C-alpha cells in the first residue's frame, strides 16, 4: 500500500530538492525571455484599481531570505508537484495490492 | 463548303458529335456487354 | 574530413562541412539553416549513446546466459525479488522508481545548464577519467567513432523492439535461426513484417 | 500577479517554425486575439458549436440519465 | 520620355486593379506630368467591359 | 435509385464502409471479424484494462440492443 | 468472408432474390403466347438476368444480410483478398480517362491562346489540332509529369491574378 | 445621406454627371488629369446611393464611389 | 542519324531529324521526346525494359524448344511459379521476393545515380576498389565489368551497329514478352505449342478464331453458320 507519510514527504522532499537545487538554474531563464528586460515585460500600464489587480504582488519579490532564488512561490509549486507524485505513487499501490491489475500482460 | 465546314466547327462539333459519339459508345459496350459490376476482365 | 558518402555520387551540402560523422546525409533538409542543427547533433550524440547502454544491456543479459532482455522487466509483475548478475538487489520496485526519476532529474537537469555548444556535445574535464580527449588527432578519430557503432546502435536497438514485436524470441535464438537456415528463417518468413507475405 | 505561470505572447511568439515554415509563425496574434473581440466570439463560438455537435454525438450512444434511452422520442 | 517605350508589354502591380499582376500592351504616355500618366491596353476585358486603365509610373514594370 | 426502378436492386454499388466498421472492431465490435486490437484477446490494448472496463464496454458494444456503435451498411 | 460478409455464391438470402425476379419476370410470361415479339423481348430479358445472377457470383463478390452484392474499398483488403477488381483498377480506368480530358483540354489552351485574337477558338473550334491532340493524349501522365518537372506545367504567381485581400 | 467621394483617378469623362439623375455630381476643372477636369459632389444629399455613376465610370477601379447609410427622405426616392 | 522510317510519308518530329540514336526510325506521334532529359530518361527505359525483355523471352523460349524436343521436362512459364512454390527444396516466396526487391534496388539506385550524375559511381574508395571502373560511358551503356569480354571498345561503326541490334532485338523481346502474356491469357498454352498450332493448322488455329481476343466474332460465325 506504502505508508502515506513517508511516501508523500519523500516525494515532496524531492520535488523540492530539484526544484531548488536542479532546475532553479533552468527556472528564471524562461522568464528572461517571457518577461525579461527586453520582452513583453508588463502585463498592464493603467493605474486604475482594475489595473493595480493585475500588476505583480508585493510579496513575490522582496529577495527570499534562501541563498538561491527559491521563493515561497515556488516552495507552493513544487511542493504541489511533490504532493502530487506522491499521491500519484499511493493511488497506483492502492490500484496494486487491491487485486487489480491495470498493466497489459 | 468552306464556309458549312466553318459552321460545322461550331458548338455541334463539341455539343453534337460528341455527345452522340460517347454515348453510342457507351451504348454499345452496355448493349453487347451485360451489366458488369467487377472487374475480373 | 568527410568520412564517406551515403549514396556514391550525392549533391555536396556545404552545412554538413566539418562535423564529426560526416556523410553527405538528409535527404530532407532538416537542420540546414544552422540552428537546430545543434539541437541535432546534441540529441543524436546522447540517443546513440543511450542505444549503446541499451543494446549493451540486452547482449550481456544474452551472451552471458542470465536472461532474455524482454523477460527482465519482469519481476514487478508477480512479486519475485529482482536479481542483477545473478545476485538478487535487496531494492523495492517503489524504491527503485523513487531513485531513478530522481537520479535522471538531476542528471539532466544539470547537463541542461551548460549554456555552450561545445561541452553541451562533449563535456570532457570531468567526463574524462582516462583522459583520451587529450590528443586532437585521437579526439577526432574517437569522434569519428562511437558515431558509427552510436548509429549502428540505433538501428539495433530498432531492430531488438522489431524482432520481439512480431516473433517472441530472444534475439541470440534469432540470430542462431538465421545462422542455421538463413533462407527460411528471415524477416519475410515470421509473417507479421510485411503484409501480403 | 506570482512570480510563476504562463505568458500567452510569449508563447505565441516563440512558436514560430524555423526555415520559414509559417512565416512568421503565431507572431503579433496575442494584440489580433485581444483587440478584436470578433476573434474571441468566433473562437468561443466554434468550440461551443463543435462540443454541441460533441455532446449530440455522445448522449444517445451513451445515455448518462436512468431510463433515458427508453425513451425514444426524448 | 519618362515612361515606358510605346507599345512595350508592361507588368500592373495596382492592387486594387482588375489586372494585377498582369501583363498590358502600352498606348501612350502623357508627357504633360499627370497623376497617372501611363495608359496601357489589355486583351482582355473587366466586368465593367473596358479594356483600357491608367497607372502611374511606380505601378508598371517590365515582366520576366 | 434508378437501378432499384428497374427491379434489379443488386446492380446497385454498395461500398461497404470497411474503415468505420474497422474503427468499430478495433473498438471491441466482434460483429465484423476484424480480429484487431481490442477485441483479440492476445492484443496489448485488451490486455491493458482487461480487469478495469473492458468486461463492461465490451458487453455494452456487442449489444446491438443500445445506441451504442450500430451496425452500419453500405 | 470480411467485415462480416458472406460471398455471393453461398447466400440464401441473394438465391431469394434471383428466385423473386425470376418468378416476378415469369407472371408476366403467361399472358403472351411463346411465338410473340413481346415473349422474345421477356426470355432475353430472364437470360439477361440469369446470367448477370450468375456472373455476379464466383467474381469475388460478397454480400451480408440483405441479398445485395457488397464492394471492399480499402486497397490491401481488396489485395490479400480477390476484391480488386471493385474499385481498385476501375480507380486507375477512370484515372487515366481524366487525366487524358484534362491533357488534351490544356494542350488545346495552350496552343489556342498562342495565336491572334484567341477568344474565338472556344466557340469556333478546330478539328484537325483538337482530333490530333485527342489521338496524343494516351500518354497523358507522362506528358504531365514531365511539364511539372520542367516548370512548364505551373506559372509563377507573380503572373497569376490574385485577390487584393 | 449618402456619402459620394470622388478619387484622384479620375480623368474628366465627363459622364458620371449623366447618368446620374439627381444633379448630385458636377465637374471642375483640374490639373490631374488630361483633360483638366474632375468629378465634386456638392448637392451629397440629394443622392439616394443608384450608384449609376459607378456603371458610367470606365476607370479601374471606380474614381467615384458611392457609401450608402444614413437614409433620409431624398435619399429614399420618397415622393410621399 | 535518320534511319529508315516507321512510316514512310509521315511527318517525322522535329526531335528526331538530326539525333544521332539507335534504331531511330521517327516513330514518336506523341511528341514525348522532345525535351532532351526526357528522351535521355526515355532511352535509359527502353534499354532496360529491352534487356530484362531478352533475358525473360529467352527464358520462355529456350527451356519450352528443349521441352519440345523433349531434352528436359522444365514446364511452361505460366504454371512454373506454382511448380517452383509446391516444390519440396523450395525458397519461400516471400524471401525470394524481398531478395529480388533488395538487390534490384541496390543495383538501380546505382544505375540511377550514374544517370542524375553522370560517372558518379566512380568516386573513388567507395565499392571496394572496384568502382574505378563503374564510369558510364554514355546512357544505358555503362561498360567497365558490364563488358568481360572487350566487345564495344572498337571504332563506333560496329558499335552503334550493335546498338541499333540490340534495340531490334530489344523491342522484338518485349513485343514478344506481351504476345506471350497474351497468349497464355487467350489460347491458355505455351508458345511454342501455340506456333505448332499455327504451323501444322494455320486458319483454324488464330487470334480471331479465340473468342478472347475479339469477343462477339464467335457469335458472327455461328450466325453465319446457320
Ligand atoms: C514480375 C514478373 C512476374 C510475372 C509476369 C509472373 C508470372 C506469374 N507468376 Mg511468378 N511472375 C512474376 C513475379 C514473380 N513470381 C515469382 C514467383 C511465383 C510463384 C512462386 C508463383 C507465381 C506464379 C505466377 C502466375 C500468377 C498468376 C496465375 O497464373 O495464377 C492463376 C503468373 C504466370 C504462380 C503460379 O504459377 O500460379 C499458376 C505461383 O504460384 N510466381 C517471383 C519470385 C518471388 C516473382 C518476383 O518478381
Ligand atoms: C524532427 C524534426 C522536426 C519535425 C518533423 C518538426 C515538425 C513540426 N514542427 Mg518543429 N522544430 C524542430 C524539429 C522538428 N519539427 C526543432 C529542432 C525545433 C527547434 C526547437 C522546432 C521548432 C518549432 C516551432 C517553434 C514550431 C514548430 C512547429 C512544427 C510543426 C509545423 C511545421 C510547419 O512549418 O508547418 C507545416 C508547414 C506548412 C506550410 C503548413 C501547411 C498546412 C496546410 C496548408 C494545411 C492543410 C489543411 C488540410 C486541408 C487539412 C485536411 C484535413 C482533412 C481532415 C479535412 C510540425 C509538426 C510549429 C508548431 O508547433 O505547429 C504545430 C511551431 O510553431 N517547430
Ligand atoms: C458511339 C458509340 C457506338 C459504338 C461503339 C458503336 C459500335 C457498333 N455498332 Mg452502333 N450505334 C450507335 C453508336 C455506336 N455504335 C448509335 C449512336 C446508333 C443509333 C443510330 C447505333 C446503331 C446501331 C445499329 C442499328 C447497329 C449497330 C451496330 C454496331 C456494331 C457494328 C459496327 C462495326 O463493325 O463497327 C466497328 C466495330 C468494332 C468493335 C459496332 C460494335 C450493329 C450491330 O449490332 O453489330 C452487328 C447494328 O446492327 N449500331
Ligand atoms: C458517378 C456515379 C456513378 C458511378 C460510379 C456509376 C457506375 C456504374 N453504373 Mg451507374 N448511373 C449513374 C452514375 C454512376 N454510375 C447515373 C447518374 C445514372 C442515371 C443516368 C446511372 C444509371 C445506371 C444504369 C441504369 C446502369 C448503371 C450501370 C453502371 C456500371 C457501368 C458499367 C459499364 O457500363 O461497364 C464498364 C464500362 C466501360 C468500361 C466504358 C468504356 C469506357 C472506357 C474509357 C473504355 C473506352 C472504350 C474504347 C475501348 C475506347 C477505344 C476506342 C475509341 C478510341 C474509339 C457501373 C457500376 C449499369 C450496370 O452495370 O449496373 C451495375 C446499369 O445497368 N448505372
Ligand atoms: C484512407 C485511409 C485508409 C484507411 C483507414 C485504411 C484502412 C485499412 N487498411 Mg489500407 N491503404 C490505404 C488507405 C487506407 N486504408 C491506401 C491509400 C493504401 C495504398 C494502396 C493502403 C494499403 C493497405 C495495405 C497494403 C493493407 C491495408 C490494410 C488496411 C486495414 C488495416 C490497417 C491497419 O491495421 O493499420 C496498421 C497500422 C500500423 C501503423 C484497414 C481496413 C491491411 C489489410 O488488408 O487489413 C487486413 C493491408 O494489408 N491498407
Ligand atoms: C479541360 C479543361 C479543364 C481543366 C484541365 C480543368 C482543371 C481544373 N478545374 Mg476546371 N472547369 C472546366 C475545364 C477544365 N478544368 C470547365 C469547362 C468548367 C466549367 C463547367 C470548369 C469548372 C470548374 C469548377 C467550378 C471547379 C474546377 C476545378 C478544377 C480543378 C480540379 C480538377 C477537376 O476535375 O475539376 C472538376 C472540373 C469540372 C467539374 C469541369 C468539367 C467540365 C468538362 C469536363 C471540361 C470540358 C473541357 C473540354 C473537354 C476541353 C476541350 C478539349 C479539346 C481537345 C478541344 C482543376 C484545376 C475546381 C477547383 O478549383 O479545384 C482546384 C472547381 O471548383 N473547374
Ligand atoms: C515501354 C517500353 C518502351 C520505351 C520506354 C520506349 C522508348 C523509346 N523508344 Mg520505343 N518501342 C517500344 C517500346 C518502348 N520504347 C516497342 C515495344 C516498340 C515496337 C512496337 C518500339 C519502337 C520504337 C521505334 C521504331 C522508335 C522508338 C523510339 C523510342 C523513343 C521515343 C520516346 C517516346 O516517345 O517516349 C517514350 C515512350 C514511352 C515511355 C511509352 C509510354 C507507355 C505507353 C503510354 C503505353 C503503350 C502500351 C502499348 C501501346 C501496348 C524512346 C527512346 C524512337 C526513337 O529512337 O527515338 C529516340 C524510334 O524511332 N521505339
Ligand atoms: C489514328 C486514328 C485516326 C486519327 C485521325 C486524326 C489524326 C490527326 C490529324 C492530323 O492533324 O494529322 C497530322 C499529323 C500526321 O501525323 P504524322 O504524319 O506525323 O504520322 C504520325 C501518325 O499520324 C500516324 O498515324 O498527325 C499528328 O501529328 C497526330 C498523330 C497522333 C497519333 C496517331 C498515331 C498513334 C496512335 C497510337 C494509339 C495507341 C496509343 C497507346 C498509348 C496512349
Ligand atoms: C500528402 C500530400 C501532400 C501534397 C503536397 C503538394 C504540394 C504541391 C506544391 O506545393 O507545388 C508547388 C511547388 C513549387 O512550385 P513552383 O511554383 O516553384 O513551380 C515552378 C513554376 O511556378 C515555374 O516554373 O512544388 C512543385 O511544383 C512540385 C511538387 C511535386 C509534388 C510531388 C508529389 C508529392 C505528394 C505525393 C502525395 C501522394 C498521395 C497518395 C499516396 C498513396
Ligand atoms: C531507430 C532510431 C532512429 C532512427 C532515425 C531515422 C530512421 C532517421 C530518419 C532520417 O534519415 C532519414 C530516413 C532521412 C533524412 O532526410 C531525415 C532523417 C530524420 C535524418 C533511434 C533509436 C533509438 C533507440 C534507443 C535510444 C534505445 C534505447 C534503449 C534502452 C534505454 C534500453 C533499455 C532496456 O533494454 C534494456 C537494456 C533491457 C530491457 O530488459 C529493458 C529496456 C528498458 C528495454
Ligand atoms: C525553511 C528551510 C527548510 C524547510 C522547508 C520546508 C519545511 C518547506 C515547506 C513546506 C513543505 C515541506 C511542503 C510544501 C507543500 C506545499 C504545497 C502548496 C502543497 C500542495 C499540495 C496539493 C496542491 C495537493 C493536492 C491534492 C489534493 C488536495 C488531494 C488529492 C491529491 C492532490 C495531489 C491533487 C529546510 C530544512 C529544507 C532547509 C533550511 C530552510
Amino acid at each position: 500500500l506504502i505508508a502515506a507519510p513517508v511516501a508523500i514527504g519523500g516525494s515532496t522532499a524531492a520535488l523540492l530538492a530539484l526544484g531548488r537545487f536542479v532546475f532553479l538554474p533552468y527556472q528564471r531563464r524562461r522568464t528572461d525571455m517571457e518577461v525579461g528586460p527586453g520582452r513583453l515585460g508588463p502585463k498592464t500600464t493603467g493605474d486604475t484599481f482594475f489595473d493595480r489587480l493585475q500588476k505583480p504582488a508585493s510579496f513575490v519579490e522582496t529577495k527570499s531570505k534562501d541563498p538561491s532564488g527559491f521563493g515561497l512561490i515556488d516552495v507552493l509549486g513544487w511542493g504541489a508537484l511533490g504532493h502530487v507524485f506522491g499521491y500519484f505513487l499511493l493511488a497506483c499501490s492502492s490500484l496494486q495490492d487491491a487485486g487489480i491489475e491495470p498493466f497489459p500482460r | 463548303m468552306k464556309d458549312f465546314t466553318t459552321y460545322l466547327s461550331t458548338a455541334p462539333v463539341v455539343g453534337l458529335g460528341w455527345a452522340i459519339f460517347t454515348s453510342g459508345l457507351l451504348i454499345e459496350i452496355n448493349r453487347f456487354f451485360p451489366d458488369p459490376l467487377v472487374f475480373s476482365f | 574530413t568527410r568520412a564517406g558518402n551515403f549514396a556514391p555520387g550525392s549533391e555536396p551540402k556545404d552545412y554538413l562541412e566539418g562535423l564529426p560523422g560526416n556523410y553527405n546525409f538528409d535527404p530532407l533538409e532538416l537542420g540546414k539553416e544552422k540552428g537546430t542543427l545543434q539541437r541535432y547533433r546534441e540529441a543524436e550524440l546522447i540517443h546513440c549513446r543511450w542505444a549503446m547502454l541499451g543494446a549493451a544491456g540486452c547482449l550481456a543479459v544474452e551472451v552471458l546466459g542470465l536472461g532474455n532482455w524482454y523477460d527482465a522487466p519482469l519481476w514487478a509483475v508477480t512479486g519475485d525479488k529482482p536479481t542483477w548478475f545473478g545476485i538478487e538487489v535487496p531494492f523495492d520496485i517503489a524504491t527503485i522508481l523513487g531513485v531513478e526519476v530522481v537520479a535522471m532529474a538531476v542528471a539532466e537537469g544539470l547537463r541542461n545548464e551548460n549554456q555552450d555548444m561545445e561541452k553541451r556535445l562533449y563535456p570532457g574535464g570531468a567526463f574524462d577519467p582516462l583522459g583520451f580527449s587529450k590528443d586532437p588527432k585521437s579526439f577526432e578519430d574517437k569522434k569519428l567513432k562511437e558515431l558509427k557503432n552510436g548509429r549502428l546502435a540505433m538501428v539495433a536497438c530498432l531492430g531488438f523492439a522489431g524482432q520481439h514485436a512480431a516473433t517472441g524470441k530472444p534475439i541470440l535464438a534469432a540470430l542462431g535461426d538465421h545462422l542455421s537456415s538463413p533462407f527460411f528463417n528471415n524477416f519475410a518468413t515470421n509473417g507479421v513484417s510485411v503484409p501480403g507475405l | 500577479n506570482f512570480g510563476i505561470g504562463h505568458r500567452l505572447e510569449a508563447i505565441l511568439e516563440a512558436h514560430t517554425p524555423p526555415a520559414g515554415g509559417l512565416g512568421a509563425g503565431h507572431k503579433g496574434l496575442f494584440h489580433t486575439v485581444n483587440n478584436s473581440l470578433h476573434f474571441q466570439l468566433g473562437l468561443a463560438l466554434a468550440s461551443v458549436g463543435t462540443i454541441t455537435s460533441l455532446v449530440a454525438q455522445h448522449m444517445y450512444s451513451l445515455p448518462p440519465y436512468a431510463y433515458l434511452a427508453v425513451d425514444f422520442t426524448t | 520620355e519618362i515612361g515606358p517605350k510605346r507599345g512595350s508589354l508592361v507588368k500592373v502591380l495596382r492592387p486594387e486593379s482588375y489586372w494585377y499582376n498582369q501583363v498590358g500592351k502600352v498606348v501612350s504616355v502623357d508627357q504633360s506630368g499627370i497623376r497617372y500618366p501611363v495608359v496601357v491596353r489589355f486583351e482582355n476585358q473587366n466586368y465593367a467591359g473596358v479594356s483600357t486603365n491608367n497607372y502611374a509610373l511606380d505601378e508598371v514594370t517590365d515582366p520576366p | 435509385d434508378v437501378v432499384q426502378a428497374f427491379g434489379t436492386p443488386e446492380k446497385q454499388i454498395l461500398i461497404e464502409p470497411v474503415f468505420a466498421q474497422w474503427i468499430q472492431a478495433a473498438q471491441g465490435k466482434s460483429l465484423y471479424g476484424f480480429d484487431l486490437l481490442l477485441a483479440s484477446s492476445s492484443s496489448p490494448a485488451y490486455s491493458a484494462g482487461q480487469s478495469l472496463w473492458l468486461p463492461g464496454w465490451l458487453e455494452a458494444i456487442n449489444n446491438n440492443q443500445n445506441s451504442l456503435f450500430l451496425t452500419i451498411g453500405p | 468472408d470480411i467485415a462480416g460478409l458472406t460471398p455471393c455464391s453461398e447466400s440464401k438470402a441473394y438465391n431469394k432474390l434471383e428466385r423473386k425476379e425470376l418468378k416476378v419476370l415469369d407472371k408476366r410470361l403467361k399472358k403472351y403466347e411463346p411465338g410473340s415479339a413481346p415473349y422474345l423481348a421477356l426470355q432475353a430479358t430472364k437470360e439477361r438476368t440469369e446470367n448477370r445472377f450468375k456472373t455476379y457470383a464466383k467474381q469475388g463478390l460478397l454480400c451480408g444480410n440483405d441479398g445485395l452484392p457488397h464492394l471492399i474499398s480499402d486497397p490491401g483488403l481488396a489485395l490479400r483478398f480477390n476484391h480488386a477488381g471493385e474499385v481498385f483498377i476501375p480507380t486507375f480506368g477512370f484515372l487515366y480517362v481524366a487525366g487524358y480530358i484534362g491533357h488534351v483540354g490544356r494542350q488545346y489552351i495552350i496552343l489556342s491562346k498562342e495565336d491572334a485574337k484567341p477568344t474565338d477558338k472556344e466557340i469556333i473550334l478546330d478539328v484537325p489540332l483538337a482530333l490530333k491532340l485527342a489521338f496524343q493524349g494516351w500518354a497523358w501522365p507522362l506528358a504531365s509529369i514531365q511539364e511539372l518537372r520542367n516548370g512548364s506545367l505551373l506559372e509563377k504567381d507573380e503572373n497569376i491574378t490574385v485577390s487584393p485581400r | 445621406a449618402h456619402v459620394v467621394k470622388i478619387y484622384d483617378t479620375c480623368i474628366g469623362c465627363t459622364q458620371c454627371v449623366r447618368a446620374c439623375p439627381l444633379d448630385v455630381l458636377e465637374m471642375v476643372p483640374w490639373d490631374g488629369c488630361k483633360a483638366a477636369q474632375m468629378a465634386s459632389s456638392p448637392r451629397t444629399e440629394d443622392c439616394v446611393g443608384c450608384k449609376r455613376c459607378e456603371t458610367a465610370c470606365p476607370t479601374d477601379f471606380l474614381s467615384v464611389r458611392v457609401y450608402l447609410g444614413n437614409e433620409s427622405t431624398r435619399s429614399l426616392g420618397l415622393a410621399y | 542519324s535518320m534511319q529508315g522510317n516507321w512510316l514512310p510519308g509521315s511527318q517525322t518530329p522535329a526531335h528526331l531529324k538530326d539525333l544521332k540514336m539507335a534504331g531511330n526510325f521517327g516513330f514518336d506521334p506523341l511528341n514525348l521526346g522532345a525535351e532532351p532529359q526526357a528522351l535521355r530518361w526515355y532511352q535509359q527505359a527502353e534499354l532496360v525494359h529491352s534487356r530484362t525483355a531478352m533475358m525473360g523471352v529467352a527464358g520462355i523460349l529456350i527451356p519450352g524448344i528443349f521441352t519440345k524436343l523433349g531434352a528436359l521436362n522444365v514446364p511452361q512459364w505460366y504454371e512454373a511459379g506454382k511448380v517452383y512454390i509446391e516444390g519440396e527444396g523450395a525458397i519461400p516466396f516471400g524471401t525470394l521476393l524481398m531478395t529480388t526487391l533488395f538487390s534490384y534496388a541496390f543495383v538501380e539506385g546505382k544505375r540511377w545515380q550514374d544517370f542524375r550524375k553522370p560517372g558518379s559511381q566512380a568516386e573513388p574508395g567507395t565499392f571496394f576498389g572496384l568502382e574505378s571502373q563503374f564510369k558510364g560511358t554514355e546512357n544505358g551503356y555503362p561498360g567497365g565489368i558490364f563488358d568481360p569480354l572487350g566487345y564495344s571498345k572498337t571504332s563506333p561503326e560496329k558499335l552503334d551497329e550493335l546498338k541499333l541490334k540490340e534495340i531490334k532485338n530489344g523491342r522484338l523481346a518485349m513485343v514478344a514478352f506481351l504476345g506471350f502474356a497474351g497468349q497464355y491469357g487467350a489460347t491458355g498454352k505455351g508458345p511454342i505449342d501455340n506456333l505448332a498450332d499455327h504451323l501444322a493448322d494455320p486458319w483454324h488455329n488464330t487470334f480471331a478464331e479465340n473468342g478472347i481476343s475479339v469477343p462477339g466474332l464467335s457469335a458472327v460465325e455461328q450466325a453465319a453458320a446457320n
